This record gives structure tokens, C-alpha cells and sequence, in this order.
């Protein structure tokens, strides 16, 4: 029982992680204004859906 | 009309070239395809001599 | 098996050089020709 | 005797081919070196003659001229790296026929 | 480490698509600006006009095998990925049996590596041309203006 | 673009077929091996008589 | 550099009338072609040892 | 290299 | 060995004469015929020794 | 050139007409030395665990 | 553009079909079209 | 002179042709019987039976 | 405007697996990006009249 | 057992041959609309 | 060993050059055969005890 | 009028079409018919030396050399 408690603690601590580092990044990224710095031209091709 | 013909020469359960619409094919060559253009080029040149004597 | 195959190509190629070169006199020629005719 | 008879003769065998290793492997290298420089050399003199002849013609005429500055530019893809290179002489197609 | 082999290289092919992007924006307007000389050496234009064209396709035409590239390895990251995360006593392990000694397989790491830098080789290279292209048609455009 | 219409209508068919042939395989492979487990516990009591 | 050289001198058979004479950059190129072959000779004979001794 | 009906 | 190196020889060859032909086709099958050979005589001298 | 013209000149794949090997004699690194990070990188991290 | 996007599927999904037919059909008939276009211009 | 032009580009494809042939030929001629020349004698093959 | 958007959907393209997530945003910040494009090339050609 | 790893086998190709299909549908559904709405 | 073999299996289902021959596999297939020995002497040990 | 009663009364079709395929190519020029000889070539007595490819019917002639005329 031990054994099968910690795997499962594990499982949803790594999930729990990687919603922490998407909403750093979101909120981080959130402060931008149209007339700021930071910003860049990305000609990169909407094609992110597999 | 040809390139129909030609894509539906060969589709079946044995392994087919790279001909699509555009691009390249890949460099692997058939028989049948390079004694094509073997001949090709072959008559190319040997039209153009009697082009040429024509004028001559 | 294999080492008949390989004769028959090599074999082939070989033709087909000759006529490459059987090509090439009468182009030499033909060129020599039509320079003298312009 | 036996044992150390063929001991001893396979040791031998064993350290006289990795010796004629080494030796093969240095003699590739040098070989490809001084094939490499010397092709280089006689290039530049392919290219100094070259220019002594463009000197004479600027000292059918014009068609010379276009021959030399045509084949002029092809040499430069020798030395060139290719990102860069590209001809830059005569894309005026002029043969017709076709 | 294989997977990390693999974000490493998508960026760069990430980056190196980018670029033809712009140049082909760039030489769309030298196009247009043409025709319009057209309106406005007139053999000539519409030689070098037809000639720009023909370099239009050819520019696409260089990106197909990069989306193809793309496309087909980040699936491979999909099955690396899902191994990766691949655990003891997870739900999917089960005993399959006789495939282990099976071996068909074209590659030897580093010339994977390079065949995907020859698709990069060719393009960058297509994209200078590209650019030398553009220059030589203001100079002429001046010189016909 | 009605060609392409069929096409869209069949190769959804075929998706919604396969996902629920996969379903069905997954639950009867779980009622195999408990059945497997069953008769590996029903050997050992065999063997104590 | 084979194709190169080969390449001008097919261009250099475009002379005319008494611009075609010999010319040393012409027995250059060709100097160029035998040291081609030289080269490939020697790389051959040492692949093949090579070989053997794998 | 492939047919609509296999 | 021998058929490797005569696939990798046929392979370094130029862009216009480069083809697919039994000469290909048969070393596969020479190769796979190896292959299956060495792991048959594997099991025959276990069951020898055995 | 898909068209009219059409060359069929051979660009080289570079990997042996250049000198990727480094030395403090070589450091000077001109700026025409082909050293695209790609291979070069790559085959510190492959060198590295190959040895 | 649509053809180029046609040709990223791979695996058994590759099947020549009549939709690439009609693709291919339009494009002969967009160039001869044009190509009348140019002759009843010039 | 076209004609001649185009009779020139013919010629200089008919070279470049010689070359990658003669290439070709030299190497499969040279390299494959000579390698294969060291192919084993059945008896051995069957281990001096 | 657009580089600002441009910049928006690069940076949102770094979520890890499950993460990355399909919704309306998108579909918006797409729509921005032909929009723009429109009005981009509508003023180029009034450029040209004026 | 032996019924099981059929089982496996089964399973394995079929989960494979749902990804290819979903690919196709994904690449068809980003590619009609979006070129061809009108004319 | 199940699930070394289970990380071995579904490789096979890369794509044309993605296709790899890797450490993965080869010290993959090592291990799974020294644990098949190491299988077979812990029985010969339980046999004797 | 038709051709001809003969041809009109005894005319049949829809018969199979096309030549049985070869299932392997050839060429004339240089491929020779196979024998009971040829397919057990190495097994018999009247077969020179097997070292002359798409021939085996070629004589060797080494051993016939001698001393002032070996080569």
C-alpha cells in the first residue's frame, strides 16, 4: 500500500507542476501592451493541431 | 490526360515512384524510366541534325 | 545468381556508351559542316 | 611446448597487424594532404594564366571577350562556399529550338 | 537525451523556415512594382518578369520537404514522448512477445543528422539567390527609368 | 467540393467504427487476465490436498 | 573540378576562323586532367589495401 | 501505390 | 560483410545513371538468408550441447 | 530553374572542404570559415557521448 | 496550394481518388482557359 | 547560328553524359568482382567436413 | 497590432503535451491575422491612387 | 496466454491505424475551409 | 522484463528515416536476454533449496 | 453490305486479351535458352572451367599453354 500511495502522489505532482509552470507563463506573458518592447514579427504557419 | 494516365499506370501492392504534384522525384530511378529518357535524349539531338540540314 | 546479374548490367552500359560515341562523330562532323555553311 | 607455442604465435600476429594499422592510417592521411595542395597550386596557375590572357585580348573580338568573362565565373565555385555561390554571367537563354 | 536531440533540431528548422517566409513577401512587391512598369527593355521586363515568376514556385516548391520533414518526426516524438513517460506497472505494459530480434532500419545517427542539414543547404542557398535576384531589378529599373 | 464532401462523411465512419472496436478490446483483454489470475490462485489449494 | 574543366573546354570549341590557336591554358587544362587521374589512381590502390587489411 | 478498394 | 560494402559501393554512384534492379533485390535476399542461417545454427548447437 | 532555363550545376554538401578542426593557431577564425553550428554542436554533444 | 496540403498524409493514406482527378482536371482547364484569354487578346 | 547554338548545347549534354557514364562504369567494373573474388569454397563453407 | 499578435501565438505555442490546448483564441487571434493582411494590402493599393 | 499476446497483437495495430485516420481528418478539415469559401 | 519489452516494442512504428538504429534497442535486446538468464539460474537455486 | 458472311456469321469476341505476362523482363539480344544442360551445367562431363559470366560454355583455355607460350 505504501508502494502504490507514493506512485500515485507522484503522478499527480507532476501534473500539478506542469499547470504551475503554464500559468507562470501565461500570467507573465499577460502584461504586454500594443506600444510596449518584448514584441517581435513570427512569420510562423498556424499548423499546431495533431 | 497524361499525367492521369501515367500517376494510374502504377498504384498497386508494389512499390511506386515519387511523382506527386509537385517537388521532386527522389533521386532512385527504375528501368523503365531511364531508358525513357535515355531515348529522349537520344532523339533530341538526332532531330536536330535534320532540323539543321533542312536549312542546309 | 548475383554475379550473372551484375555481367548483364555492366554488359548493357556498355552499349550504351558506344552508341554515345557513335553520336558524337557525326555531331563533330555535322557542327564542322554548318560552320562552313554560315 | 605446445601452449606457449601458439600463445606466443598469436600475440606475434596480434601486434604486428595492429602496427601496419598505424602505419596504413598515417599513410592515408598524408596522402590526402599532399593530393589536396597540389591540386590547389596548379589551380592558381590555371587562374594566373587565365588573367594574363584576358590582359592580351583587352590590349568576334567581343565574342571572345563574353567566352572569357563567362568561363571566368565558373571557376570561382571552386573556391567559394556554396551557400554563396550562384552564376553570374549570361542567364539569357539564348538556344531556342526547343 | 534522444528526445532533447530532437527539440534541438526542429528549432532550427523552426528558424530556418521562417526567413523564406519574409523573402517571399519581399519578392511578391517586386512583382507587382513590375507590372506596373508594364503599364508605366520592355521585351526586357517581361523576360526578367517571367523569370522572377519561374523563381516564385521554385521557392515553395523548396519548402515541401521541409513541412514534410516536420511533420513526420514530431509523430516520432509522439511514440518517443509516450516511451519516454513509459512507466513500471503503468497501464499499457503488456506482454507482447516475439518481436525482439527484428531489425530493418536505415540510419546511422549522424547521417540522419546531415540529410536533414542538406534540406537546410539547399534552401538558405535558394533564399540568397532569391535576394541577388531582387537587387539586379531596381538596378535595371532605374537604369529603365 | 463535393467529392470532397463524401470523402469527409466516409473517413469519419471509419473513425467512429475503429474507436469503438478499440473500447471493446480494451474491456475483454481486462476480463482476460483476471480470469488468468483466477486459475493461478486455484493451484496452489489444488496442489495442498 | 573534372566537370569544371571539362565544361570550358567544351565552351572554348565556340572560337572562330583565326582566333582558334593553340593556347597554353589549354595544355593547363589538360595538365589539370592527367593529375586527375593520378590522384584517382592512388586513392583506388589505397582503398583496396585498406580493405585487405580489414 | 495504393488503390480506393483494398 | 562482403554484400554490405557492395551495397554501400552501389550506392556511391552519380545523379543522372542511378537505378533499382535484382542486383539490389538479390543482396537483400543474400543478407536476409545470412541472417537466418547464423540463428539457426545458434539453436542447433544448444540443443547439441544440451 | 523550373522553366526556360535550367542549369544543372552540382552545389557541394560541405563537409571535407573545409577545416572544422580547432587549434590556438586556428582561433584567428576568419569569417569565411563554413562553420555552421548545426553539425559542429551537435557533434561536441555526439564526440562527447560516443567516447 | 490545396494539392500541396493534399500530399502531407502518409501510411496506407494515400489513395489516388477523384477528387485529386478533379484537382488536376481544373488546372489543365484554368490554363487552357487562359491560354484562350491570351490568343483572343493578342 | 541558333541552330548552331542549339547544336552546341546538344554536344556539351552528350559529354556530360560521357563523363558520368564512364564514371559509372569504372567503378562497378573495378570494385565489386575484384571484392568478390574472396568468396569462400563450400567445403570450408561447410567446415572441413 | 499584428506583430503584437504574432507575438501572442508564438509564445503560446510552448505549452508542454496535454497542455497545449485548442480553443476560440485561436480561431480569434487567426482571424486578427487575415483582417490585418486586408487592411495591409488595401491601403497599399490606395497608396497607389493616391 | 498464447490467446492473450493475439489479443496484444490486435490491439496494437489498430490503435496504431487510429492515429494515420485522425491525421488524415485533421489535415482535411484545416485545409477545405480554410482556401476554398467563395469565389 | 515486461516492461523493458514493452518500451522495446513500439519503435517499429516510426516513420521512413525517423526509423533509427539506436543504443535504445540494442542495449534494449542485451537486458532482456541477461534477465532471461538471470531468470533461468534463480530457478536451478530454487530447485536445490 | 458487310464484308462478308463468312466474316459476319464466324466472327467471335470478348476472348481473353493480351499475351500471358512474362512475369520477369527480357532482352533477345543477349539472353540464351536454358538446357538441361544449362540449369545442371556444373554437374556434367562435357562442361569446361564455370569462370566466364552469361557463358558458361566457354572454353578455358590455361592449361593448354606451355612453358615458351604460357601467359
Amino acid at each position: 500500500q505504501i508502494r502504490l500511495n507514493r506512485e500515485h502522489k507522484e503522478s499527480c505532482e507532476m501534473n500539478w507542476s506542469d499547470k504551475v509552470e503554464v500559468y507562470n507563463i501565461d500570467d507573465t506573458c499577460s502584461r504586454y501592451t500594443n506600444e510596449s518592447t518584448q514584441v517581435q514579427f513570427y512569420p510562423h504557419s498556424s499548423k499546431f493541431e495533431e | 490526360p497524361r499525367k492521369e494516365y501515367e500517376v494510374a499506370c502504377n498504384t498497386g501492392a508494389y512499390t511506386s515512384s515519387g511523382l506527386a504534384t509537385a517537388g521532386f522525384r527522389t533521386a532512385k530511378y527504375l528501368r523503365d524510366e531511364w531508358f525513357q529518357n535515355s531515348y529522349a535524349r537520344y532523339h533530341q539531338a538526332f532531330a536536330d541534325r535534320d532540323y539543321s540540314e533542312r536549312q542546309r | 545468381a548475383v554475379n550473372s546479374a551484375f555481367s548483364s548490367r555492366c554488359q548493357e552500359l556498355d552499349d550504351s556508351l558506344q552508341k554515345l560515341q557513335y553520336h558524337l562523330r557525326k555531331t563533330l562532323t555535322e557542327i564542322t559542316d554548318q560552320e562552313h555553311q554560315i | 611446448q605446445q601452449w606457449d607455442e601458439f600463445t606466443r604465435f598469436n600475440k606475434n600476429r596480434a601486434e604486428a597487424e595492429m602496427k601496419a594499422s598505424i602505419e596504413l592510417r598515417e599513410a592515408i592521411a598524408l596522402a590526402i594532404a599532399q593530393t589536396n595542395n597540389e591540386l590547389d597550386a596548379q589551380r592558381v596557375a590555371t587562374e594566373f594564366t587565365f588573367r594574363k590572357r584576358l590582359r592580351e585580348m583587352e590590349s568576334c573580338k567581343t565574342n571572345t571577350l563574353l567566352l572569357d568573362t563567362k568561363c571566368m565565373d565558373t571557376r570561382r565555385k571552386l573556391t567559394v562556399p556554396a551557400e554563396k555561390f550562384v552564376p553570374q554571367v549570361d542567364t539569357f537563354t539564348r538556344t531556342t529550338n526547343r | 537525451e534522444r528526445v532533447n536531440d530532437l527539440a534541438f533540431w526542429k528549432s532550427e528548422i523552426t528558424h530556418e523556415l521562417d526567413e523564406m517566409i519574409g523573402e517571399t513577401n519581399a519578392l511578391t512587391d517586386i512583382k507587382r512594382r513590375l507590372e506596373r512598369g508594364l503599364i508605366e527593355c520592355q521585351e526586357r521586363m517581361r523576360q526578367h518578369l517571367d523569370k522572377a515568376n519561374a523563381q516564385l514556385a521554385s521557392d515553395r516548391s523548396a519548402q515541401h520537404e521541409l513541412e514534410k520533414d516536420l511533420s513526420d518526426k514530431q509523430a516520432a516524438l509522439r511514440i518517443d514522448d509516450k516511451c519516454q513517460h513509459l512507466r513500471n506497472t503503468s497501464e499499457g505494459v503488456s506482454y507482447f512477445r516475439g518481436v525482439e530480434r527484428v531489425d530493418a532500419t536505415v540510419s546511422v545517427p549522424e547521417t540522419w543528422a546531415k540529410f536533414t542539414d542538406d534540406n537546410v543547404l539547399r534552401s538558405q542557398s535558394e533564399r540568397a539567390a532569391s535576394a541577388k535576384l531582387r537587387e539586379e531589378t531596381e538596378n535595371l529599373l532605374i537604369v529603365t527609368a | 467540393n463535393l467529392a470532397f464532401t463524401n470523402r469527409i462523411a466516409e473517413t469519419v465512419d471509419a473513425k467512429n467504427k475503429i474507436h469503438t472496436h478499440l473500447t471493446k478490446t480494451l474491456q475483454e483483454i481486462f476480463q482476460i487476465e483476471m480470469t488468468i489470475e483466477s486459475i493461478k490462485k486455484a493451484i496452489k489449494e489444488k496442489s495442498a490436498f | 573540378p573534372l566537370d569544371v574543366a571539362i565544361e570550358c573546354l567544351t565552351l572554348r570549341e565556340s572560337r572562330r576562323d583565326i582566333d582558334v590557336v593553340r593556347d597554353p591554358v589549354e595544355e593547363e587544362l589538360l595538365k589539370e586532367v592527367e593529375v586527375i587521374e593520378a590522384t584517382k589512381k592512388v586513392l583506388q590502390e589505397k582503398i583496396s589495401q585498406a580493405f585487405q587489411h580489414l | 501505390r495504393y488503390t480506393p478498394d483494398d | 560483410s562482403i554484400a554490405t560494402d557492395n551495397l554501400q559501393c552501389r550506392e556511391r554512384r552519380q545523379h543522372p545513371d542511378l537505378v533499382r534492379d535484382y542486383v539490389e533485390v538479390e543482396l537483400l535476399k543474400e543478407t536476409e538468408l545470412i541472417r537466418n542461417i547464423q540463428e539457426l545454427l545458434k539453436r542447433t548447437i544448444g540443443q547439441a550441447v544440451d | 530553374p523550373m522553366g526556360r532555363d535550367a542549369a544543372g550545376q552540382v552545389w557541394f554538401t560541405g563537409l571535407t572542404n573545409s577545416e572544422p578542426g580547432d587549434a590556438w593557431y586556428k582561433l584567428p577564425r576568419a569569417l569565411d570559415t563554413p562553420y555552421r553550428e548545426a553539425h559542429t554542436r551537435w557533434h561536441g554533444c555526439f564526440q562527447s557521448r560516443q567516447r | 496550394e490545396c494539392l500541396f496540403h493534399r500530399e502531407k498524409r502518409m501510411g496506407i493514406d494515400l489513395v489516388h481518388d477523384e477528387a485529386e482527378k478533379e484537382l488536376l482536371a481544373e488546372v489543365d482547364t484554368i490554363l487552357c482557359c487562359q491560354e484562350r484569354m491570351r490568343q483572343h487578346l493578342d | 547560328e541558333q541552330a548552331l547554338r542549339n547544336l552546341e548545347d546538344s554536344r556539351m549534354s552528350l559529354e556530360k553524359d560521357i563523363a558520368v557514364k564512364t564514371n559509372s562504369l569504372f567503378i562497378d567494373r573495378q570494385k565489386c568482382m575484384t571484392h568478390r573474388n574472396r568468396y569462400p569454397s563450400v567445403l570450408q563453407l561447410a567446415g572441413y567436413q | 497590432p499584428l506583430r503584437v499578435a504574432q507575438t501572442r501565438l508564438y509564445q503560446r505555442s510552448h505549452r508542454p503535451n496535454v497542455e497545449l490546448c485548442r480553443d476560440n483564441a485561436q480561431f480569434r487571434l487567426l482571424s486578427e491575422v487575415e483582417e490585418l493582411n486586408m487592411s495591409l494590402r488595401a491601403l497599399k493599393e490606395k497608396l497607389q491612387d493616391a | 496466454e498464447d490467446t492473450l499476446q493475439s489479443l496484444a497483437h490486435t490491439k496494437a495495430t489498430l490503435e496504431h491505424d487510429l492515429a494515420v485516420k485522425a491525421n488524415t481528418l485533421y489535415i482535411d478539415q484545416e485545409k477545405c475551409m480554410s482556401m476554398r469559401n467563395s469565389y | 522484463l515486461k516492461v523493458a519489452q514493452t518500451r522495446l516494442d513500439e519503435r517499429t512504428r516510426r516513420p521512413n528515416v525517423e526509423l533509427c538504429r539506436d543504443m535504445a534497442q540494442l542495449r534494449l535486446v542485451n537486458e532482456v536476454y541477461e534477465v532471461d538468464e538471470t531468470i533461468q539460474t534463480l530457478q536451478q537455486r530454487l530447485r536445490d533449496s | 453490305e458487310t464484308e462478308s458472311v463468312t466474316h459476319h456469321d464466324y466472327r467471335v469476341e470478348l476472348v481473353r486479351a493480351a499475351p500471358p505476362a512474362s512475369t520477369k523482363p527480357h532482352d533477345y539480344r543477349q539472353e540464351q535458352p536454358e538446357t538441361f544442360w544449362i540449369q545442371r551445367a556444373a554437374r556434367l562431363p562435357g562442361v569446361s572451367d564455370i569462370r566466364t559470366l552469361d557463358t558458361p560454355f566457354r572454353k578455358n583455355c590455361s592449361f593448354s599453354t606451355p612453358v615458351p607460350l604460357s601467359l
